[PDB]
């Protein structure tokens, strides 16, 4: 019951899913052949959340994979746990977008999306009670940031009451791999605010910083960043698949973390994270988890959370632990940092406990906090956008496929209005 | 004429008809003849040569067919 | 399901095509007979049982080079009737190969192009190679580009032209046809890469330590650059780049698409292994002005956008840590309206070595394609060379008597003046 | 229980009959002696024990060719008294072979035809071969057709006439008898196929790469076309076609039954196997104007109906997918009052190869019989050639003195004018 379907688009989203599904399968004891080989009874009670049942007793994820080029899905199939995905759900084009947002949203993405919407509708109509959808995509690419966001609007138009999740990677100015990143980032943020019920920003720069400083491993690769993102993704829905002292589905988090409908851009972090050589030194206790949870360097975004004030915060503890300690520590982390918490909403931290810890760990915490410090990312994105747009650089590529500069002006104005009205509440006082 | 026009309209995106060409130069040689060569990427037309004078008037209808650049 | 077709016209084009086609056959394990004793599909096609046929066509009016090809070790590889050959050479006369003898040959080439294109299903684009300072090369390249631009339309075409050196020259009349061909491909080619011989001679002398190089050594380096550019289409990589993802990242405006390339490392086996060849040092060497593949000084102008490809065991974090260092340096400055200008690609397959060649085997390499404002100097010097002889109308009778009009020389001069004004207008800050 | 009788008259007719009768004997496994060391019944008859006798008759007034036949390796095959031979040649005079010496021979031929027909039980129709530009060929063909049209009535007769080339000619008087024979067979033959020599010479030169062809090479291609046409009667196929199923599909009106043929592929063993010979490429090659078996340009006129035969391992869906592509092309346009114009036949038996010949062994082939409006050009040029000499009454005395009336030339001219007017009247849209 109350299950969700997985939809991913683009190369970055496909690579994120290729590790997210591996993590989920390892958590539920599903072999790469789709056969259950788990140890505990609880591993099968709520498997309908992510997995479907077919004849022969094997399980198949309800994931939908879409891209405008076939290479990435032809590569993910040969990887581990690549056989679980149903071949029918693979939809792809023969041309690609070339990191051009217009091509992936107006000319090419519009004709292809009917086929993927057909299978999306097939998956949603069938399921017992829908909880919602979760979306993984990147804002630094053309086909992803175009087709995914248009699909968001199409899904929202047909299921207005369901919940919608988006895990979005925004292009940081530090590690830049594409010159046209500001254009399709700014165009995508315009559409994303209007339809997504929840959005979670993730930055490659913050992932590299975490890998270099906390884990202290010499050579980070995309596999480590994907693993961290996958652990963070799994931590959110853990209590929906396992029993606990205070169950809290996604809708309950939506109620408690979004004060106003347009303020739904969160930054997350996962604890504990320790190096291989120091994993024996540390002792896992609730104070040790909560001190690392609120650490500024532990956030999955380069945004500095002590440059603003938290509107609200959430924590999803895992493992068996006493609730009194959790509540007193949450109170203590809020009394010692009163300057960084907005004062006109008292008791702005939500907590939840799940009795099933991750495989290999005795305690774990997932942190989701809505803070005013996120304005800095939109500020720098808009700064680069307005630095590049004033000369109409690279504009002809977009304008040759039916798009105009008016949609750029409206997007810039709406993004600046969002930036302004997000900080409006930072200076608000009672 | 209809089939030729249909073949022309199938090959080209537009036509420009140029008429009444008046040449004025800062200096003419009185003993020299002048003609205009009207050209695009698809072909060229030539006027009849006329004797040099302070203004020369070349008569003719010059149909210039385009497939891209309108120069 | 992704394909590309390479066009070779003229003596220089055929001699660099031979150079790239030993390298591709060696890299995909195909013997010179065409027989193997799913990545080949980008350049080759399967015949059903046994041999592979290249997706390439060789053009020339002068039969000597084609006859040399049809008797060498590669006689069995190419299809017998795609090596189109003429009888009479254009003899460095541009008007000949554009108006007199090229027209009767161009129809067969277009028929061959159609017969090759109907086989491909996912055609990415075309590649073309031609030495600019020759009659048949420049003239037939211009005519083929003009026919293809209307037969196919929006398909992407890439041109690896070899402009004459600043002072070193083999002919005496090459500025005329160089200017005319630049006129022709200015409005007809999506990408043009600079390849003059003097810079590559200096590269060989300084790094490879060869004091008597021949054309084969130059062509092998060009072939390596081509392989590095197209590796991302036929090998798995952490950060892929497609051909269609260029005009959205390197071409700010439709007129400006001339850029100059560089490669690193270039080193011989006698002293290669004594140093570690870290990613930082190779990416520093790639940006050195003395390692430009065209004899132009980047210190004389701004950068617009840099697209640079890695291959081997490089890790993205090391790439970011090196892009930061380059942004730090005061001798390299980017244009004002471009905050980020780097597009990064990472591939896993290390560069392959050709036996008996110059380059050694290494695990890391970098190839950069950079668009800079300093390129206007070559246009200015070619224009100055052209004006000297066009003042007295020298050598014009060799062109007027081959069907070309008198005024055709002036409009190429006007287009070059327009291009030079445009390059100055773009490079000024706001 | 299905039979067909082939008639060979004249030197060209006998020389193409020899060419087809090596091929049939080779295809059915019969040795040149006539002895095998149930499909043969279409062309042959069983004698009770041992040898097979062809259902063919050879006619000529000049004895040299028949004497050559009766001494070659095939002396034992044909029945001794069906090789009817005369004593005096007509010497390119049409009036001779229609009024003077052909009448005394035609009775024996008709007796032989009756003796062959009484043996057959399921007679499909007659085949006739005759080179038009000769006296005995055209005259005896006309007389035989006129006798058969009244002796048998509704039985179908097919004529594989060889008209003279546009400019290449062997005689000087062949337009006269060509026009007269066209007059004679216009109202007497159900199907006429164009076969002029110049087009087949060009085919051999371009594809077979033979620079010095002889008549045997031409006759082998004609024999292959005949075998492809009649394969459906003696081999199992997924989509069969009978001879009687032609005037219902290719002949819109009783007057219009002249059509021109083409064949594909035509390729030598030296370069045949390097390419895959897919059905799409062969069906594209068959529609190429340069591969017409008669020197006429199909681009100058509309199509009326296309009947095209396949043989080998071709699958119907691939045929449909290729008919769609041809309907797509803008250079091939059909007449307005014909929405669908294709009749498709598929057979399983691949074409057989003759040892020492030109063509190689292939698994797929296509033969098309297409009726088009462009055929009027050959009639117009033959008419123009005729008028030039008929203005001064040249060479007429050679015809008036052989019993023909003066006015007989004019009415053939009037019938050609009527045919040309009819072809113009049909091709206009409604
Ligand atoms: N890099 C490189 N350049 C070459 C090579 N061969 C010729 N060139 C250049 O080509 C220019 C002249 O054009 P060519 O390619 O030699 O001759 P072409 O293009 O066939 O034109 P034609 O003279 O009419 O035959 C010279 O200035 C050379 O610089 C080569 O092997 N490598
Ligand atoms: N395709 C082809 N045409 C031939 C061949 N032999 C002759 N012809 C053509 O036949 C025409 C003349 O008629 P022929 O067949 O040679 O002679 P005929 O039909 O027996 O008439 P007579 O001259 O009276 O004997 C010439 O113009 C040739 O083009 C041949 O072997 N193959
Ligand atoms: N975490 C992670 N990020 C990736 C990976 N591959 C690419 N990216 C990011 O995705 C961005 C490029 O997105 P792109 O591949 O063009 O998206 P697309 O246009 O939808 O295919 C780069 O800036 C990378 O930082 C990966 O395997 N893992
Ligand atoms: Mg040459
Ligand atoms: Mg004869």
């Amino acid at each position: 019951m109350r299950e969700i379907v997985h939809i991913q688009g683009g190369q970055c989203g496909n690579q994120i899913g290729a590790k997210f599904w591996e993590v989920i399968s390892d958590e539920h004891g599903i072999d790469p052949t789709g056969t259950y080989h788990g140890d505990s009874d609880l591993q099968l009670e709520r498997i309908n959340v992510y997995y479907n049942e077919a004849t022969g007793g094997r399980y198949v994820p309800r994931a939908i994979l879409m891209d405008l080029e076939p290479g990435t899905m032809d590569s993910v199939r040969a990887g581990p746990f690549g056989q679980l995905f149903r071949p029918d759900n693979f939809v792809f084009g023969q041309t690609g977008a070339g990191n051009n947002w217009a091509k992936g949203h107006y000319t090419e993405g519009a004709e292809l999306i009917d086929s993927v919407l057909d299978v999306v509708r097939k998956e949603a109509e069938g399921c017992d009670c829908l909880q919602g959808f979760q979306i993984t995509h990147s804002l630094g690419g053309g086909t992803g940031s175009g087709m995914g966001t248009l699909l968001i609007s199409k899904v929202r138009e047909e299921y207005p009451d369901r919940i919608m999740e988006t895990f979005s990677v925004v292009p940081s100015p530090k590690v830049s791999d594409t010159v046209v990143e500001p254009y399709n980032a700014t165009l995508s943020v315009h559409q994303l605010v209007e339809n997504a019920d929840e959005c979670m920003v993730i930055d490659n720069e913050a992932l590299y910083d975490i890998c270099f400083r906390t884990l202290k491993l010499t050579t980070p690769t995309y596999g480590d960043l994907n693993h961290l993102v996958s652990a963070a993704m799994s931590g959110v829905t853990c209590c929906l698949r396992f029993p606990g002292q205070l169950n809290s589905d996604l809708r309950k988090l939506a109620v408690n973390l979004i004060p106003f409908p347009r303020l739904h851009f969160f930054m997350i972090g996962f604890a504990p994270l320790t190096s291989r050589g120091s994993q024996q030194y540390r002792a896992l206790t609730v104070p040790e988890l909560t001190q690392q949870m609120f650490d500024a360097k532990n956030m999955m975004c380069a945004a500095d959370p002590r440059h603003g004030r938290y509107l609200t915060a959430s924590a999803l503890f895992r493992g068996r632990m006493s609730t009194k300690e959790v509540d007193e520590q949450m109170l203590n982390v809020q009394n010692k940092n009163s300057s960084y918490f907005v004062e006109w909403i008292p008791n702005n931290i939500k907590s939840s406990i799940c009795d099933i810890p991750p495989k290999g760990l005795k305690m774990a915490v997932t942190f989701v906090g809505n803070s005013t410090a996120i304005q800095e990312m939109f500020k720098r994105v808009a700064e680069q956008f307005t630095a590049m747009f004033r000369r109409k650089a690279f504009l002809h590529w977009y304008t040759g496929e039916g798009m105009d500069e008016m949609e750029f002006t409206e997007a810039e104005s709406n993004m600046n209005d969002l930036v302004s009205e997000y900080q409006q509440y930072q200076d608000a006082t009672a | 004429n209809k089939e030729q026009i249909k073949q022309i309209k199938s090959k080209y995106e537009s036509c420009l008809t140029v008429t009444n060409l008046q040449l004025s130069l800062d200096s003419f040689k009185p003993e020299a003849y002048y003609y205009l060569k009207i050209r695009n990427s698809n072909g060229s037309h030539k006027t009849t040569p006329q004797n040099g004078g302070a203004s020369m008037m070349f008569q003719g209808d010059f149909d210039i067919y385009f497939r891209g650049q309108k120069i | 399901m992704r394909e590309v077709i390479s066009i070779h016209v003229g003596q220089g084009g055929i001699q660099v095509g031979n150079a790239c086609w030993e390298l591709f056959c060696l890299e995909h394990g195909i013997q010179p007979d065409g027989q193997m004793p799913d990545a080949f599909n980008t350049f080759f096609s399967e015949t059903g049982a046994g041999k592979h046929v290249p997706r390439a066509v060789f053009l020339d009016l002068e039969p000597t080079v084609i006859d040399e090809v049809r008797t060498g070790t590669y006689r069995q590889l190419f299809h017998p009737e795609q090596l189109i050959s003429g009888k009479e050479d254009a003899a460095n006369n541009f008007a000949r190969g554009h108006y007199t003898i090229g027209k009767e040959i161009v129809d067969l080439c277009l028929d061959r192009i159609r017969k090759l294109a109907d086989n491909c299903t996912g055609l990415q684009g075309f590649l073309v190679f031609n030495s600019v300072g020759g009659g048949t090369g420049s003239g037939l390249g211009s005519l083929l580009l003009e026919r293809l631009s209307v037969d196919y339309g929006k398909k992407s075409k890439l041109g690896f032209t070899i402009y004459p050196s600043p002072q070193v020259s083999t002919a005496v009349v090459e500025p005329y046809n160089s200017i005319l061909s630049t006129h022709s491909l200015l409005e007809h080619t999506d990408v043009a890469v600079m390849l003059d011989n003097e810079a590559i001679y200096d590269i060989c002398r300084r790094n490879l330590d060869i004091e008597r190089p021949t054309y084969t050594n130059l062509n092998r380096l060009i072939a390596q650059v081509i392989s590095s550019l197209t590796a991302s289409l036929r090998f798995d990589g952490a950060l892929n780049v497609d051909i269609t993802e260029f005009q959205t990242n390197l071409v700010p405006y439709p007129r400006i698409h001339f850029m100059l390339s560089s490669y690193a490392p270039i080193i011989s086996a006698e002293k290669a292994y004594h140093e570690q060849l870290s990613v930082a040092e190779i990416t520093n060497s790639a940006f050195e002005p003395a390692n430009m593949m065209a004899k132009c000084d980047p210190r004389h102008g701004k950068y617009m956008a840099c697209s640079m490809m890695y291959r081997g065991d490089v890790v993205p974090k090391d790439v970011n840590a090196s892009i930061a260092t380059i942004k730090t340096k005061r001798t390299i400055q980017f244009v004002d309206w471009c905050p980020t200008g780097f597009k990064v690609g990472i591939n896993y397959q290390p560069p392959t070595v050709v036996p008996g060649g110059d380059l050694a085997k290494v695990m890391r390499a970098v190839c950069m394609i950079s668009n800079s404002t300093a390129i206007a100097e070559v246009f200015s010097r070619l224009d100055h060379k052209f004006d000297l002889m066009y003042a007295k109308r020298a050598f014009v009778h060799w062109y007027v008597g081959e069907g070309m009009e008198e005024g055709e020389f002036s409009e190429a001069r006007e287009d070059l003046a327009a291009l030079e004004k445009d390059y100055e207008e773009v490079g000024i800050e706001t």
